[PDB]
This record gives structure tokens, sequence and C-alpha cells, in this order.
């Protein structure tokens, strides 16, 4: 499972 | 205080264009609000053409709500938004 803070980019 | 923005992006050669953040139960992007919100905005790309900014939150996507959502909810309603990308936003002002 992810963890932190989440950033998913769409470049 | 602020104003909400439905923005249309219109998808162009380079991809979207944008990176998302937070979600419910991750680490929050803002204060504590585990809202979904725009961390960045490419300069020459069609999501900043259309109008979206930098610390945007994220209400829906062509019309699927996204309060309350875990980030992977997120990130699979952009994957599925196709040519011309509706985004409702909360901007703060």
């Amino acid at each position: 499972k992810p963890n932190g803070l989440l950033i998913t980019d769409f470049p | 205080m602020g104003e909400e923005l439905t923005l249309t992006i219109l998808r162009q050669t380079g991809g979207l264009g944008i990176s998302i953040a937070g979600g419910k139960g991750s680490t929050p992007y803002k204060g504590d609000d585990e809202g979904i919100f725009i961390s960045r905005v490419s300069e020459e790309g069609p999501a900043a053409r259309a109008g979206v900014r930098v610390g945007d939150k994220l209400l829906e996507v062509n019309g699927v709500a996204l309060q309350g959502a875990e980030h992977h909810e997120a990130v699979e309603a952009l994957r599925g938004a196709g040519t011309a990308v509706q985004m409702r936003v909360w901007r703060e002002r």
C-alpha cells in the first residue's frame, strides 16, 4: 500500500 | 472563501500536463485537508491553457465525484477521461 504524500503525474 | 470552476482540458499531443496529490487516508497536500489537489500544471500543457491552477481542489472529473476519495480513485478517473476532460475544482481565494 502506498504511504505518505501521494502524487501521480499525467505528463 | 473561494470559487468553483469547471475547466475543460483539450488534450493535444503531449499529454494532460498535470499532477494530482492527496487523498483520504494519506498525507494531506494542504493543511489537514485530505482532498485531491492539483499539485503541478505544465506551463505549456493543455491544463494550463484551460485555466487549471496549482492548488485547485479537484471535485469532479467528467462528472464523477471525488469528494472523500482515496488517491487511486482520482488516478482512475483521469486515466479514463478521454480527449476533453471536464474538471470541476474549488479554488481557494
